[PDB]
RNA sequence: AAGCAGUAAAUGUGGAGCCGUAGCGAAAGCGAGUCUGAAUAGGGCGUUUAGUAUUUGGUCGUAGACCCGAAACCAGGUGAU
RNA sequence: GAGGGUAGCGGAGAAAUUCCAAUCGAACCUGGAGAUAGCUGGUUCUCUCCGAAAUAGCUUUAGGGCUAGCCUCAAGUGAUGAUUAUUGGAGGUAGAGCACUGUUUGGACGAGCGAAUUCAGACAAACUCCGAAUGCCAAUUAAUUUAACUUGGGAGUCAGAACAUGGGUGAUAAGGUCCGUGUUCGAAAGGGAAACAGCCCAGACCACCAGCUAAGGUCCCAAAAU
RNA sequence: GCUGGAAGGUUAAGAGGAGUGGUUAGCUUCUGCGAAGCUACGAAUCGAAGCCCCAGUAAACGGCGGCCGUAACUAUAACGG
RNA sequence: UGAUAUUGAAAUUCGGCUUUCUAACCCGCACCACUUAUCGUGGUGGGAGACAGUGUCAGGCGGGCAGUUUGACUGGGGCGGUCGCCUCCUAAAAGGUAACGGAGGCGCUCAAAGGUUCCCUCAGAAUGGUUGGAAAUCAUUCAUAGAGUGUAAAGGCAUAAGGGAGCUUGACUGCGAGACCUACAAGUCGAGCAGGGUCGAAAGACGGACUUAGUGAUCCGGUGGUUCCGCAUGGAAGGGCCAUCGCUCAACGGAUAAAAGCUACCCCGGGGAUAACAGGCUUAUCUCCCCCAAGAGUUCACAUCGACGGGGAGGUUUGGCACCUCGAUGUCGGCUCAUCGCAUCCUGGGGCUGUAGUCGGUCCCAAGGGUUGGGCUGUUCGCCCAUUAAAGCGGUA
RNA sequence: CUGGUGACUAUAGCAAGGAGGUCACACCUGUUCCCAUGCCGAACACAGAAGUUAAGCUCCUUAGCGUCGAUGGUAGUCGAACUUACGUUCCGCUAGAGUAGAACGUUGCAA
């Protein structure tokens, strides 16, 4: 016979590009996502597609936005 | 149907723009107010 | 370099020419600074600013290019014992 | 029978692709010519150090290439490399569960009531109120060790195989086929499994009629306990 | 496919030269007008065959069908839609 | 087939058509001479005549002939199907990960369905009244999402990204530290600086749409602009730069502007990297042998038969895989010659019986010997005729 | 101890029973004015005689629901040895139960 399946799309590479407690620069990407899985905290912005980037230089900390919610922040340490 | 259109400045130097427009929804020519680089001021664009 | 002299000889003459000493820009052009740009405001490429002639070795290009091997194509001739 | 004619991009054929000097889907000789061959075959002396790959992307591409990965030589920078010990973190697999979407068993509930309401009991790669062991990213933190990075010269490789483990497909078939993660072979000789590339132990610089061990073994072949 | 016909439509080279642009003797608001020569590109109109079109030709190339009911025939249909 | 040159001379209505004439040109037409030759040439008579034939340019027909094209993946090839992009599962809680594995979409749309400032909260259920689905509208209560978000899916959103209203065009210009992905070419996000602005009292927000698909290198050509160049000189033709347009190039990193088939007349270079026969692994299929017992058998499951279900042996059939052989392992039936196994056709030996006797059915041990001749068909196979104690089943390329 | 405004997973909640008002938060009256309605002074905005704790709001009690949650065991699994389902060593779930729990807690007014 034949088949009707077999199609796919190129795999987009999301996830966390920076580790907790790691020094970052002023434009580093912290997280790539669809929708909102991690909220922006202090000194963290949002792009066209929902992506998190740092605004200043410092460490990266993943915090808790209450119940079942999450955020990441950048603190100007040294 | 959609037709690609261009906007030309009026009574001044031309600072062109490109947009899209539906043939039936806007059968006439649209006019807008856009920044002009030559005149360094906002002006009216037609066509 | 060609040429001239010299033993087909290795040596003199010959400074047309070539590379380097300063880059940027499509170009006009400017110049340790140029282009884009209304604006060194930012950005790109530069400020190393030590090369050059010959030769041993490795690799590449043009020539068949490590060697042997076709089925085929074109041109000019020889054949009805 | 003798003398003659028709010549190859051509002749002749009562027609078979039949014949034109033992050869004809297009004769023979010499030149272009050492045509072209991403294809088979072959490639000549000796020692020392190091030592792969059978992968991704694209391809009128699939047994051919190019860039990247992995190997080697030289010149440079100088803890930037690997393993553990202690914290922080992202990410929903095994398992379990029915609070969502679907499936389903038996009783009370008339609006036919094993599901429009309620109490117990089950199922799921494309279900989740929950959630490990490992693995992964960092600290600029401590002991041990020896590597990592950059610029230049030269390559090879793009047919992989078995075993253990998590899966798809097949029929919870295949020495079947396609993926992830390890070992060995490839390119590894020595000992054990009777013989037996991939299984178990173990990595050969050369010489000795010296000792202790591993895997497997100690009645005879056959070294070791009848 | 072959043959016969030209009422209409399409159609080349070649004739045809309405017009456009470049140059400048001169004039002039100063970056425009602009005669004649030389030069580049050209429009209306005319131009055959062929094709579309009309007819014939099959010992030319070719092609020659289904569904549904019914006895003066049990089944089955001379016949009907 | 038409225009034009060789190509002349006169007349008719509106640059010409048509009809006349002879000198150009033509005659494989007659007579004469070179010449005992009509090949050739010349002369004299007839015929046709600016026609034909020839030269240059243009349109049409033209496998008669010539040079080439006719894709890849593929559990061999052909046939069928597919080729670029997006969203899930397989995918083994970082990222990545294949198969002709399992499911769906895309080649858009919106002038408000964009920006800003204010205001608001859904679906569903019950009851009541001119009863159409107590859900076509009027009203009340419960109701954290089951509703909506333009279009598939996933991830999100009730601080709304969901619904309403006012104003407006940021669906701007020149950029851009740093970062993700990555062979390259490409793709993604981005704080901030300057020049104009919209909404808002203001802080502020705004470089299209809740996010992720809606797209095609280069070459060449068209349009608008420009301190650029422009072959002695001033112009111009022609280029450069900036903006934009024209490709189901969908075989979607795109051979060329332009391309289909047969070969049983076939040839060359390679491959067991890849099929057809036999060997090898497996046993779906095939042939046998068992487990339980609903029943049939007048009664009575097991003399004999054995429904619904379950577990094995063998390697004789049809298949699956593609491990040896393509610088060669030669097929189907028949003849000659055999050999091995027992799951036994006859003969020898026993148990049970629904075994009165002669005959029968079923099971157990047993491989010593034996196991027919013809008609049809190339046949293996099968049917038929006549016998026999019997006319057995398989392996050995 | 009442009010204003910020910080932590409902140990902060839902629900039921009680106590309180003229300082404050509320209720309520009215639509000339600053404003508005698919129509609707119901709501948004104003000027404010009265009157009541009914309801919002503050405090107390209730373990009915919801939330948090030990120890022990079990499932699964890193690594090792036999072998193919069983030992040895670490980590350690869901579910179900003993249980915290009717909130702690910063800062300027007021009594």
């Amino acid at each position: 016979s034949s088949t009707k399946n077999g199609r796919d799309s190129e795999s987009k590479r999301l996830g966390a590009k920076r580790a907790d407690g790691q020094f970052v620069t002023g434009g580093s990407i912290l997280y790539r996502q669809r929708g909102t899985k991690i909220y922006p905290g202090e000194n963290v912005g949002r792009g066209g597609d929902d992506t998190l980037f740092a605004k200043i230089d410092g460490v990266v900390k993943f915090e808790r936005k209450g119940r079942d919610k999450k955020q990441v922040s950048v603190y100007a340490v040294a | 149907m959609r037709v690609n259109v261009t906007l030309a400045c009026t009574e001044c130097g031309d600072r062109n723009y490109i947009t899209t427009k539906n043939k039936r929804n806007n059968p006439e020519r649209v006019e807008m107010k856009k920044f002009c680089s030559r005149e360094n001021k906002q002006t009216l664009h037609r066509e």
